[PDB]
């Protein structure tokens, strides 16, 4: 049972996927998101991704089902490489900004800095792989 | 704030990689 703050936070995340704002994430919307992250899932894999979390079997992710879902090493490495575009071992504010922009979310530099700060543990102002793992685990 | 967003993206990536 999450907090009001956290729900609002996840609502913000959910909105990155729901491109038409109709309160439902479709396979087409998930596909758009995934391609904006450098991936190319097939129609079937997109259905599968939706199926794992779909409570009412209606084809799409609504907001409750999105939250439930948010309940391996190679998977985390592969995801880190999406953000760490120059492969230097650190996700910079600029790299995070780029990814968010391509997702259709134009953040101010302060908002980009706060997102990094939340994940940064050593306080060098970037996210390394170990900090990234911790964020997820 | 957007650590949920940063997490959501990462999780969704992890999901996609799973079914390779
Ligand atoms: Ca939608
Ligand atoms: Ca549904
Ligand atoms: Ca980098
Ligand atoms: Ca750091």
């Amino acid at each position: 049972q999450l907090t009001e703050e956290q729900i609002a936070e996840f609502k913000e995340a959910f909105s990155l996927f729901d491109k038409d704002g109709d309160g439902t994430i479709t396979t087409k919307e998930l596909g758009t998101v995934m391609r904006s992250l450098g991936q190319n899932p097939t129609e079937a894999e997109l259905q599968d991704m939706i199926n794992e979390v779909d409570a009412d079997g209606n084809g799409t992710i609504d907001f409750p089902e999105f939250l439930t879902m948010m309940a391996s090493e190679e998977e985390i490495r592969e995801a880190f490489r999406v953000f760490d575009k120059d492969g230097n071992g650190y996700i910079s504010a600029a790299e995070l900004r780029h990814v968010m922009t391509n997702l259709g979310e134009k953040l101010t530099d302060e908002e980009v800095d706060e997102m990094i700060r939340e994940a940064d543990i050593d306080g060098d102002g970037q996210v390394n792989y170990e900090e990234f793992v911790q964020m997820m685990t | 704030k957007k650590k949920a967003t940063f997490r959501a993206i990462t999780s969704t990536l992890a999901s996609s990689f799973k079914r390779r």
